[PDB]
C-alpha cells in the first residue's frame, strides 16, 4: 500500500531506473510494491528483487561489521571505557538489518514461495529464504540463534533437493545456491569440511556438463564456477 | 578474507 | 528533536562511527542533532557536518544526473514514447535533493552563520551556503532560478571578501572556497573566463605563500592547489 | 568531464 497506487509495470520500470541510478533502497521499495500486487514474478523481475535487496542488506552488513569490530576492540582488556554509544549504534544498524531481512522473508512467505511451481522460481525463492536467514544468523546471539540457523539450513536444503532433481549441474541458479550453501556451512554452521566438499563436488559436476552449453551459457556458468574455485582457494 | 557469495554486491 | 534526547557528545561520537561505517545519512542526522543543541561547532565538528551532507547530497546529485540524462534521451526525436515514469522518478529524486539542501541552509540560517564571528567558521559556513544554493541551482528551471543563482553568488562573494582580508592565500578553507566559486562561475553562471581567472589567481597567490608553511600545512594546501590545476587543465 | 570541487566525495 506504500506503492499501492502505482501500476505494476511502472514499479518495474522505476526499479530498473533506480538500479541505473544506484538507488537501491528505492529499487527495493519499488520491487516490494510490485510483489504486493499479488502476481507471480518473471525471471527478470525475480532478479530485480534479488539485486535490490542484496545491495540494501549488503551495505547494512558491511556497516554492522565495521561497528561490531569497533565494539569488540572497545571490550578488550586495556581499552579505555567509552560509553554506551558504540553498542547503541551497532544495535541500531542491527535492528535495521533485521527489519530488511524480515521484510524479504515476509514477501517470500506471503506469498511468493507458495505460488512458485516451476523449478527456476521455487529454487530461486528458497535460496533467497536461506540467504536472508543466513544474514539474520550473522548477527544472532540469543535464544533463537540455533533456530535461525536451522531455518537457513532447511531452506537451502529444500532448494538443493529440487535443483538436483530438476536442473542441470551448470544452471546458474543451482550454482549460486550451492555457492551460498557452502558459505553457510563454512561461516555459519561451523562445518568447513562440508563447505569444501560441497564446493568441490558442485564445481566438478558443472565442469563435466559445460560441453552441452552454448558460448553464452558457458560464460554464465563459468563465472559462478570461478567463485566456487575462489572459495576453495581461500579455504584450502 | 570473507568468502564469495552470489549474487555479488 | 529527532535527536533531542541524545547528548551532544554522543551525537558527535556517533557521527564519527557513522563516517567509519560509510553510513552518511545517519552521520548527517547525528550532526543535525548536534547543531540543534544550539552551541557553536568546533573546527572538527564543522568538518563532520560538511562531510556528512556532502556525501548525502553527492549521491543524490549523481542519481539526478543519471535520471536527467535518461529523460533527455527520451525527449529526443525518434525516441519511443515511454510513459511519465522517468520524469516522475527524476522529480522524486530532485525533491529529495532539494529537501536536503533546504535542511542544510536551514541549519546555517538558524543559527550557525549569525553566531560565527571568527574568520575560519564564518567563511566555512558561507562557503557551505554557496555550495548548497549551487546544488539547488543545478536542478532549478523555474521562475526562481536566477534568484537561486544570485543567492549562491552572494554567499560565495561574502566568504571570498572575508577570506581575502583574514586568511593567508594557502589557507585550505580559502582555497576550497575559491575552487568551488570558480566551479560556480564555470558550471552555473556561464562565466568560464571568470572561472579560469579565479582559479589561476588563487593558484598563483598560494604558490607564492607556500614558503611560509610547515611540511604538514604544505601537504594540505598543495592538495587543493592540485584541484585548481586539474580544473584549469580541463578548461584550457 | 565534470570539474573538481571541495570537499570531494
Ligand atoms: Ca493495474
Ligand atoms: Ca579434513
Ligand atoms: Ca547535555
Ligand atoms: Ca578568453
Ligand atoms: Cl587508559
Ligand atoms: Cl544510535
Ligand atoms: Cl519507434
Ligand atoms: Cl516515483
Amino acid at each position: 500500500g506504500a506503492m499501492g497506487s502505482m501500476e505494476r509495470a511502472s514499479l518495474i520500470q522505476k526499479a530498473k531506473l533506480a538500479e541505473q541510478a544506484e538507488r537501491y533502497e528505492d529499487m527495493a521499495a519499488f520491487m516490494k510494491g510490485a510483489v504486493e500486487k499479488g502476481e507471480e514474478l518473471s525471471c527478470e523481475e525475480r532478479n530485480l528483487l534479488s539485486v535490490a535487496y542484496k545491495n540494501v542488506v549488503g551495505g547494512q552488513r558491511a556497516a554492522w561489521r565495521v561497528l561490531s569490530s569497533i565494539e569488540q576492540k572497545s571490550n578488550e582488556e586495556g581499552s579505555e571505557e567509552k560509553g554506551p554509544e558504540v553498542r547503541e549504534y551497532r544495535e541500531k544498524v542491527e535492528t535495521e538489518l533485521q527489519g530488511v531481512c524480515d521484510t524479504v522473508l515476509g514477501l517470500l512467505d506471503s506469498h511468493l514461495i507458495k505460488e512458485a511451481g516451476d523449478a527456476e522460481s521455487r529454487v530461486f525463492y528458497l535460496k533467497m529464504k536461506g540467504d536472508y536467514y543466513r544474514y539474520l544468523a550473522e548477527v544472532a546471539t540469543g535464544d533463537d540463534k540455533k533456530r535461525i540457523i536451522d531455518s537457513a539450513r532447511s531452506a537451502y536444503q529444500e532448494a538443493m533437493d529440487i535443483s538436483k532433481k530438476e536442473m542441470p549441474p551448470t544452471n546458474p541458479i543451482r550454482l549460486g545456491l550451492a555457492l551460498n550453501f557452502s558459505v553457510f556451512h563454512y561461516e555459519i554452521a561451523n562445518s568447513p569440511e562440508e563447505a569444501i566438499s560441497l564446493a568441490k563436488t558442485t564445481f566438478d559436476e558443472a565442469m563435466a556438463d559445460l560441453h552441452t552449453l552454448s558460448e553464452d551459457s558457458y560464460k554464465d556458468s563459468t563465472l559462478i564456477m570461478q567463485l566456487l574455485r575462489d572459495n576453495l582457494t581461500l579455504w584450502t | 578474507r570473507r568468502p564469495s557469495s552470489w549474487r555479488q554486491e
